[PDB]
């Protein structure tokens, strides 16, 4: 648990934004792929990210 | 008084030559000697190398000094050593065959000095010599027919020096050289013609 | 060729060993994938003093993390840096000592020694040319305290002539946080000084005082001061690594450094150390390097140097500099303090140059010195120990996993002794 | 037909030894990759170059030099440097333990084990050469592996091949400022083996040459490196008669039949002039009437003993460069005359005087300028009976009390070894006193 | 930086300076003895290249600054720093270019006669008569072979000719024989057999 | 018009001859399928078709197929005759009683059959090359058969075996030291000259001059084809001083029983640091008097020089060759027995060492290949007989050999010949 670097935006810390399902993304050198998220945090995404 | 500036600012060029000795005896009408010129304080050593199983006491020849040339009664400068002369060192006599090729790039790097060197002079030297005959179209036809007997294209040194004396025009033995060795595309010594031609005109 | 092995044992000494490897792979430019990513040569010249080539083409740190709790490797192993460490390396026990020397030295640590003594043999055969050991502890906790110098017992009788580094973080007495610190720091003194080649004595109370004072920070946390550590660290075997004007292994520190066999504990000290604010305005010049390198605030002991006088003491340079300068220094403050200098050995100063700098940095410097000041830690450590002791406190748990009373008395006694002889030198005269 | 094979051992030796080929390439015109230039076709001149180099028959030439150590990193940064190509790949033994100081382990211990590759390695050497004039070893006497192995390898040439004659070039610790803490040990039980195996010996003491660059060379922060390329000089004119044509030829030999009084005194210390910057070289005539008064200022001696101190038993220089028979006789009779330099009773004439042809030459990234006219000279006097002195000062502090001697006792070396090494340097001593006096 | 800069090829030919000289037209010294600041004395530690050097460093602005070294010019050792051949006065081995290309024409020949399409004898197609084997009855009894394509001679043919007297460069340069580094995996695939000069190519080439 | 047919028995035997036959190959300028490309001398090792291809005087014997299957489907397939490669079904399992007693008695018929059609082809046959390691069982016993047939069947033509012996310490199988004694016994009253190449010295000589840490058998059949290849050069280059097969007997055996004997070879240097040095002919005897430089694992130094063999190939002159041999026998360290006060036989060739491309060593222009026989040679047998005293004092592995038909008190008996042979050593070694 801790605040992590991120090489994909001008060496950046992570913002929830980021983490986008379908495409990948960079964690201390090393490369992720997001599968499926917790319907809670769709639920939280559709309130609060819709502008 | 001794000539520091000249020996700081020239110390390091080193003039290396190949020469034959000319002399009365049949004995040493072979051997041959290496010469080298040291242009700091215009010094003059000559070396003599010698073959395995030949049975010669190879070694130091001369040793280096400064000695003038007798008939002028003035000191040898690098403006002498040029190649193909013939240098009288005391009572010993050589001729210069061949240069080294670091000598061959400091006469050819330094003009206005060494004219024989520099190929636009040679070529305007011949080209020049024009005036005498009745046109210049004819000049050429008559040059490469007394050069070449058979028109091969390419001809040997003997060869051309021959043709030139035989046309009665007189180059020193620099500026032959100077000509042989820039016509030679793949280094082997021999002229060619065709480019002879397109350097004087088409 | 000379390359050592990485032996850490306990908390401390696992937080420690994070810090020092994150250094060293950032030093030799290891990605945490553990793949080579640098632009020189030389950054590949000497690696194998660390590191071991696999397959794939890929590095391991030669180091064996050990513990009687599995707790801490399972937070260490998920760090930075974390990955490269091989997992079968990883030793730990199911039950833990509980800061009990006993338990870490005689019940668990014996049976437990057993599998990661396997694991150390095969390191070391591995080797073509190995040099030595290396260690990192602490004499706090039972753990680290007892089965770690039960190890050094052992290892100690395989290989007497491989030299053998030992770092120590004893019990500072003001911010002392368990009531057993005398105990099993006391005893874990006996072990150590009969078989450690050297020992490097570090303070958590001197490394507070040096980060609140020198880099001048509000709110540090133990990264910070295992930053700190891993730095100096790093300098003792650096020129080991690199190619400098005068090469210094770890063999000519020692002999370098004690004259006597029994007389094997340091105190170290980095620079230069300096805060934001203030480290635009300095100037890297070897008059600082030097007059921060003796300075009493500086080292990594809670121990005044001026409270004694120096026996020997050693420096190592980083970087380009000329050789002129470094010993005219040395000379320099050798003369205007003859006071904190013993006078029958002159020119008890050693002095390396190394040419690759740390990172970020021009020029660099790795103090190590043998003073007399320092027995004052055993001092007052023998005085709480015998406060302990007197009145027989927490002793029941101490005394029943198998030994008696008595073996207290002889490493009080042998301790007590270390002292009035390690004094003894410091008002000899010649 | 004359050659001389060159012996480098510790980390001081190799630094040593690599400002003096670098030196000797420039100066024969090699190339660092072995060939003369790529320009030059002719060849086949002026062999001079067999003294330091051998020719392998059709192209380049290889040094014959050895490098000897223990820890490898010093001789790694040579094989992976730009004079790769040049040295032969196994003659550049290297160790696989450092001596750490310890004169003990370097001398019983791990010395052993590569002695013999180092004798094999010369016999071929020596073997290839006809003129073999002698061996020249270079040795920092404060470390351990450098009074280590070369004790141990001075004791083995000694019998295989007997009156060979060697000379060697010791670097000794200088008497206020030091590396390391434990360097009186391992310098005086160098002596004791190194008085009866070797032939001259030359001190080369650090802090005199750091004097020399400070005041003449103007340098305010030297390194080992601008040291070094004033003992190639000095190696330099010393073998420059050698290979080099000149009016009066001073070989090898010429020096343990002309210096060394009694076979017990063969140490002596060196000077060398003119030492000046470009800036300022100009700006004065460079006579050799003030060359050699500069040679025998003791402020300039590259070694801290003071000649004032004590008597001259004889003195050897070699000239080089454009230099004057009647010009270097002048000067002469002007020292001579000088009072405050005086010679020893029983030595009338005490002067051996070689003159050389070629100029010194000047090597681009260096510090020299490049001059006419210099001489190198070799003294040998009584004042070196002081450094003695002061070592056996140092010892004794802190052999009284017994500090370090674990660090010996353990790796095989008796305790007797200290108090014979003592007797001999009081011995060694003595004779200094007894041969200074007056009759 | 001055030692191998200053006196140039263009100013030591037909110039006032030789080798030593006296380069005080060309560029601006402080000679010797002189009190005063320098602004790149004190503060970068300068050391060697005597005082007329260091004062021509800092008064023509090559010079260095800062506490952060930029990697390239931190990682230089002091022995390649300096000795670094003599540059300036007249103006290295064409190995390790030929090695490779003799080794590629070997490749390239022993792949030139595969014996491709059907150009075997008509003896050999079979194997040879006591061959023990197998010999499954179920199989065509002549051999078959494919054998390399055109095009992949004339990619290694093409190579051949680019790399003498063309773009294409040395592949590393390489230490000696004793040489005790890392050597790129050497030990991780095994590389038993290899020639220890030829082994540091392929382990270096990878 | 001289010939010479090379015997190749064993694994070793096979994989040392495909070196051995690559190299003359090679050096012939034969194509790999055996015709030449349009271009006498090579009638000594090869034999004409009458026009086209060339085949080898050799013929390989086995008792595995496997190994002989790979001579059939490499490069050389089409090369050799089909029913001069003969390989059986069942091994002799590293027993030597199965190799001479049970499986090799029925080849050994068809194996003479070959070496008669060979030899009668023949006309000037001068002798028979013989390779066989000595630690095997097929390599032994199928030898051992085959010596004496031959002996029997051939009078007194030459033979020469070079045979492979087990290295002192470092070895493969672990009932090697039985099967050596017995294939010794065997040969020592039936081979003429023996060589022996044991491999641990091979191993230090790559490690140390080739510049070669992991070796493979393939890099040591190399350098044992090399000295095969300047041994025999003389009978087909001409040269200064040219020297038979017949004229090695004559010269390097004092006594009848003492014809075993070691060789060497120098230089054998690599391509990175071959051009370093000059290579004089002064200093290449120096190599090949080093005793490290030896091919086999024994030190010259410990004992007496009977005799020495010098070849010299190359661009060698007489007088240099002499002053070499002169500052030799100067030296001291180097000695020779009393009784023998010219001890050197020199050969001269002209051809210079050819060099396999891709290869391992350097191209040079001059070589010396050493064959010495001196009293050293004591130590391999006596630590061949410690080691089998301390096996057979109880009876070990005795059933795998008893119930092939050996004869139990068979090993006693080669026991004492090896005691008499170091017997004659040490009486030899004696001053008059
Ligand atoms: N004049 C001079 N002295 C040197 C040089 N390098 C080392 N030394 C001297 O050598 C002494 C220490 O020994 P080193 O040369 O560094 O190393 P070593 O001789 O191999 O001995 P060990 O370190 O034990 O292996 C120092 O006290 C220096 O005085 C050098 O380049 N020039
Ligand atoms: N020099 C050399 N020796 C070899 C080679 N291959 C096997 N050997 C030796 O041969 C000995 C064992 O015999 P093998 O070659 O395996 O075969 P063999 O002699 O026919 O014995 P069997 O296997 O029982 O039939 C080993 O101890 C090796 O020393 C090789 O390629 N080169
Ligand atoms: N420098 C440093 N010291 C630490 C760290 N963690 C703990 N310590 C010290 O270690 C001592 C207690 O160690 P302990 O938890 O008993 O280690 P254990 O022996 O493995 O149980 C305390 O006095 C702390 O000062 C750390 O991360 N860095
Ligand atoms: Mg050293
Ligand atoms: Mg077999």
């Amino acid at each position: 648990k801790n605040r992590y670097k991120n090489v994909q935006t001008n060496n950046e810390y992570f913002q929830p934004t980021d983490l986008v399902v379908g495409k990948d993304v960079i964690i201390n050198g090393y490369s992720f792929r997001i599968l499926e998220c917790d319907e809670y945090t769709l639920k939280w995404f559709a309130n609060n990210i819709v502008q | 008084r001794k000539d520091i500036n000249k020996m700081y600012t020239q110390d390091q060029y080193i003039l290396r030559f190949e020469g034959k000795l000319i002399s009365q005896n049949k004995e040493d009408n072979h051997r041959k000697f290496i010469i080298s010129f040291f242009c700091g304080d215009d010094t003059i050593m000559v070396y003599e190398t010698a073959d395995k199983n030949s049975g010669i006491w190879g070694g130091k020849f001369l040793e280096r000094m400064n000695h003038n040339n007798p008939i002028n009664n003035k000191p040898y400068t690098e403006l002498d050593f040029q190649i193909g002369e013939i240098i009288q060192l005391g009572v010993y006599r050589f001729q210069l065959l061949r240069a080294d090729e670091y000598t061959h790039k400091y006469m050819k790097s330094k003009p206005e000095v060494f004219k024989e060197a520099d190929i636009e002079y040679t070529l305007n030297h011949l080209r020049k010599f024009a005036t005498k005959y009745k046109s210049y179209d004819e000049f050429m036809v008559l040059l490469i027919k007394n050069i070449d007997p058979n028109r091969r294209g390419v001809i040997d040194f003997n060869d051309f020096v021959v043709g030139l004396r035989r046309l009665g025009y007189n180059l020193t033995y620099q500026e032959i050289y100077t000509l042989m060795r820039y016509f030679d595309l793949d280094e082997n010594w021999k002229l060619d013609v065709k480019s002879l031609f397109v350097a004087l005109g088409g | 060729m000379r390359e050592i092995v990485h032996i850490q044992g306990g908390q401390c000494g696992n937080q420690i060993g994070a810090k020092f490897w994150e250094v060293i792979s950032d030093e030799h430019g290891i990605d945490p994938t553990g793949t080579y990513h640098g632009d020189s040569d030389l950054q590949l010249e000497r690696i194998n003093v660390y590191y071991n080539e696999a397959t794939g083409g890929r590095y391991v740190p030669r180091a064996i993390l050990m513990d009687l709790e599995p707790g801490t490797m399972d937070s260490v192993r998920a760090g930075p840096f974390g990955q490269l460490f091989r997992p079968d390396n990883f030793v730990f026990g199911q039950t833990g000592a509980g800061n009990n020397w006993a338990k870490g030295h005689y019940t668990e640590g014996a049976e437990l020694i057993d599998s990661v003594l396997d694991v150390v043999r095969k390191e070391a055969e591995g080797c073509d040319c190995l040099q030595g050991f290396q260690i990192t502890h602490s004499l706090g906790g039972g753990t680290g305290s007892g089965m770690g110098t039960l190890l050094i017992s052992k290892v100690r009788e395989e290989y007497p002539d491989r030299i053998m580094e030992t770092f120590s973080v004893v019990p500072s007495p003001k911010v002392s946080d368990t009531v057993v610190e005398p105990y099993n720091a006391t005893l874990s003194v006996h072990q150590l000084v009969e078989n450690a080649d050297e020992c490097m004595v570090i303070d958590n109370e001197a490394l507070y005082d040096i980060c609140f004072r020198t880099l001048k920070l509000t709110t540090p946390t133990y990264g910070d001061l295992n930053h700190l550590v891993s730095a100096a660290m790093s300098g003792v075997t650096c020129c080991l690594r690199f190619p400098g004007q005068l090469n210094s292994d770890l063999r000519k520190l020692a002999v370098n450094l004690i004259p006597f066999p029994r007389l094997h504990f340091f105190m170290i000290g980095f620079a230069p150390l300096t805060s934001r604010g203030s480290q635009q305005y300095r100037a890297l010049t070897v008059p600082e390097l030097t007059q921060q390198m003796f300075d009493a605030k500086n080292m990594m002991c809670a121990a005044d140097p001026r409270h004694g006088r120096y026996l020997t003491a050693s420096a190592l340079f980083r970087g380009r500099m000329s050789t002129k300068e470094v010993d005219e220094q040395m000379l320099n403050v050798q003369n205007k303090n003859s006071s904190y200098f013993v006078e029958w050995i002159p020119n008890n100063i050693k002095s390396s140059i190394c040419d690759i700098p740390p990172k970020g940095l021009k020029m660099a410097v790795t103090f190590v010195g043998n003073s007399t000041a320092i027995q004052e830690m055993f001092k007052r450590v023998a005085e709480q120990f015998t406060a302990m002791f007197r009145r027989k406190a927490f002793l029941h748990w101490y005394t029943g996993e198998g030994m008696d009373e008595m073996e207290f008395t002889e490493a009080e006694s042998n301790m007590n002794d270390l002292v009035s002889e390690y004094q003894q030198y410091q008002d000899a005269t010649a | 037909m004359r050659e001389v094979i060159s012996i480098h051992v510790g980390q001081g030796g190799i630094q040593v030894g690599n400002a003096c080929w670098e030196l000797f390439c420039l100066e024969h015109g090699i190339q660092p990759d072995g060939q003369m230039p790529s320009d030059r076709t002719i060849g086949g001149g002026d062999d001079a170059f067999n003294t330091f180099f051998s020719e392998t028959g059709a192209g380049k030439h290889v040094p014959r030099a050895v490098f000897l150590d223990l820890e490898p990193t010093v001789i790694d940064e040579v094989r992976t440097g730009t004079y790769r190509q040049l040295f032969h790949p196994e003659q550049l033994i290297s160790g696989k333990e450092d001596a750490a100081n310890n004169f003990a382990r370097g001398h019983y211990t791990i010395g052993k084990e590569i002695v013999d590759l180092c004798l094999d390695r010369i016999r071929k050497l020596a073997d290839n050469c006809t003129g073999l004039q002698g061996f020249l070893v270079f040795n920092s006497v404060g470390g351990g592996t450098g009074s280590g192995l070369g004790s141990l390898l001075l004791e083995r040439l000694s019998v295989d091949y007997g009156k060979k004659s060697k000379l060697g070039f010791t670097i000794y610790p200088s008497p206020q400022v030091s590396t390391a803490v434990v360097e009186p040990y391992n310098s005086i039980l160098s002596t004791h083996s190194l008085l009866e195996h070797t032939d001259v010996a030359v001190m080369l003491d650090n802090e005199a040459i750091y004097d020399i660059c400070r005041r003449n060379l103007d340098i305010e922060r030297p390194t080992y490196t601008n040291l070094n390329r004033l003992i190639a000089q000095v190696i330099s004119s010393l073998t420059a008669s050698l290979r080099f044509d000149g009016a009066l030829n001073v070989d090898i030999t010429e020096f343990q039949t002309n210096l060394v009084p009694y076979p017990r005194i063969h140490f002596m210390l060196s000077s060398y002039a003119p030492i000046i910057s470009a800036e300022k070289a100009y700006h004065e005539q460079l006579s050799v009437a003030e060359i050699t008064n500069s040679a025998f200022e003791p402020a300039n001696m590259m070694a801290k003993c003071d000649p004032r101190h004590g008597k001259y038993m004889a003195c050897s220089m070699m000239y080089r460069g454009d230099v004057v028979p009647k010009d270097v006789n002048a000067s002469i009779a002007t020292i001579k005359t000088k009072r405050t330099i005086q010679f020893v009773d029983w030595c009338p004439t005490g002067f051996k005087v070689g003159i050389n042809y070629q100029p010194p030459t000047v090597v681009p990234g260096g510090d020299l300028a490049k001059v006419m006219r210099a001489v190198c000279m070799i003294s040998n006097s009584t004042a070196i009976a002081e450094v003695f002195s002061r070592l056996d000062h140092k010892f004794d502090l802190m052999y009284a009390k017994r500090a370090f001697v674990h660090w010996y006792v353990g790796e095989g070396m008796e305790e007797g070894e200290f108090s014979e090494a003592r007797e001999d340097l009081a011995a060694l001593e003595k004779d200094y006193e007894e041969v200074g006096i007056e009759t | 930086n001055t030692t191998q800069m200053i006196p140039t090829y263009q100013d030591v030919k037909t110039g006032t300076t030789w080798l030593g000289g006296p380069t005080h037209v060309l560029q601006e010294q402080h000679i010797p003895g002189y009190k005063g600041h320098v602004k790149g004395v004190q503060a970068e530690s300068l050391h060697g290249k005597t005082f007329a050097r260091i004062t021509a460093e800092c008064l023509n602005n090559r010079y260095k600054s800062g506490f952060i070294v930029d990697d390239e010019e931190r990682f230089k050792t002091n022995y390649q720093l300096e000795y670094i051949r003599p540059n300036l006065r007249n103006n290295n081995n064409r190995q390790r270019d030929d090695e490779v290309e003799r080794l590629e024409l070997i490749k390239a020949q022993l792949n030139s006669q595969p014996k491709t399409i059907e150009d075997v004898p008509p003896i050999d197609r079979v194997p040879v008569i006591g061959y023990q084997g197998f010999r499954p009855v179920y199989r065509h009894p002549l051999k078959q072979v494919k054998g390399p394509t055109e095009d992949e001679i004339d990619f290694q043919a093409r190579t051949i000719l680019e790399l003498t007297k063309g773009q294409k460069e040395a592949p590393k340069e390489i230490p000696i024989v004793g040489y005790t580094g890392f050597q790129k995996g050497i030990k991780a695939e095994n590389m038993f057999g290899k020639t220890f000069k030829d082994l540091s190519n392929a382990s270096n080439r990878i």
